[PDB]
C-alpha cells in the first residue's frame, strides 16, 4: 500500500531485517528499488536538490552516495539545479507551431475515418 | 432513338413479302409516339438491325473529362471557409429535430401517404438529417486531408 500511495517514509526498510530466518534477503534488495523510484519522481516535480533535502529522501546513508547517484541522471550542479520547470512550462500551445502528435498520424486518420462511415 | 429504313412499298407488307426480302435481319420495334407511329414504321420496312463497329481506342476517348484533376485533388480551401459549411449544416439540423422525435415515437404506419400527413414522413427529417451528416463528414474530410499532405511535401 505504502509504495502504491507514493507514501515511501512509511515503506519499511527497517522491518524485514528484524527477523533473520529468510526475511532479510528480500528487503536489501528491494531499498535499491526503492532509492532509484525517489530519484525518478523528483527529477520530473521539483527543479533543484540539496544535500539535506538528498540524504533523507533517497534515503542515502551518506553523502559520497548523493554526488554518485545525482550525475548519473545529470543533476548535479550542486545544491542547486535546474531541471523540470522548462520542461513542465513548455507543453501547452501548438497552434502557432505546426504539429500532428495526438489523433494518431493524421493522413491516415482522415482516410480511416470515412471507410468505417 | 434512331432506327432505319430502305423503305419499299405498302404492297410488300400486306402480302407478307416483305419478310422474305428482309432475311439476314434480327429486327425490332418501338414507340416514341403512339399507334400512327407503328403503322407508318410497317408501311416502310421497320427497324432493321442497327450494330456499332466501335473498340477499346474509341472508347478511351470517350471516356474522359479533366487532367485538371491534378491540381484539384490537392486543392483545399481558406480555413474561414471551412467554419462557414460547418455552421450552415449544424444551424440546418436544428430545424428537423423536432420533427425526428415525433419519427422514432410512431411510424407504426407503412402505407406512404397516410404516413405523409401522420409523422411528417413526406419531408422526412431520416433522410434529410443523414443526408445531412454525410455532406458534412466527407467535405471536412477531404478539406483537412489536402491540407496536411500538402504542408509535408511542399517543404
Amino acid at each position: 500500500q505504502y509504495l502504491m500511495e507514493g507514501s515511501y517514509n512509511k515503506v519499511f526498510l527497517a522491518k524485514g531485517n528484524i527477523p533473520a530466518e529468510s526475511y532479510t534477503f528480500f528487503i536489501d534488495i528491494l531499498l535499491d528499488t526503492i532509492r532509484d523510484e525517489i530519484a525518478g519522481c523528483i527529477e520530473k516535480a521539483y527543479e533543484k536538490i540539496l544535500f539535506a533535502e538528498a540524504t533523507r529522501i533517497l534515503f542515502f546513508s551518506t553523502p559520497k552516495k548523493m554526488t554518485d547517484y545525482a550525475k548519473k541522471r545529470g543533476w548535479l550542479l550542486g545544491p542547486n539545479n535546474y531541471y523540470s520547470f522548462a520542461s513542465q512550462q513548455q507543453k501547452p500551445e501548438d497552434s502557432t507551431i505546426p504539429s500532428t502528435e495526438l489523433a494518431r498520424q493524421v493522413i491516415e486518420y482522415a482516410r480511416q475515418l470515412e471507410m468505417i462511415v | 432513338v434512331i432506327d432505319a429504313f430502305r423503305l419499299i412499298n405498302a404492297n410488300m407488307m400486306v402480302l407478307g413479302h416483305e419478310p422474305r426480302q428482309t432475311t439476314s435481319n434480327l429486327g425490332h420495334l418501338n414507340k416514341p409516339s403512339i399507334q400512327a407511329l407503328i403503322h407508318g414504321l410497317n408501311r416502310h420496312y421497320y427497324s432493321i438491325t442497327i450494330n456499332y463497329r466501335k473498340n477499346e481506342l474509341e472508347q478511351k476517348m470517350l471516356l474522359n473529362l479533366h487532367k485538371k484533376s491534378w491540381m484539384e485533388g490537392l486543392t483545399l480551401q481558406d480555413y474561414s471557409e471551412h467554419c462557414k459549411h460547418n455552421e450552415s449544416v449544424v444551424k440546418e439540423m436544428l430545424e428537423l429535430a423536432k420533427n425526428y422525435n415525433k419519427a422514432v415515437e410512431e411510424e407504426d404506419k407503412m402505407t406512404p401517404e397516410q404516413l405523409a400527413i401522420k409523422n411528417v414522413g413526406k419531408q422526412d427529417p431520416k433522410r434529410h438529417l443523414e443526408e445531412h451528416v454525410d455532406v458534412l463528414m466527407t467535405s471536412n474530410i477531404v478539406q483537412c486531408l489536402a491540407a496536411m499532405l500538402d504542408t509535408v511535401v511542399f517543404k
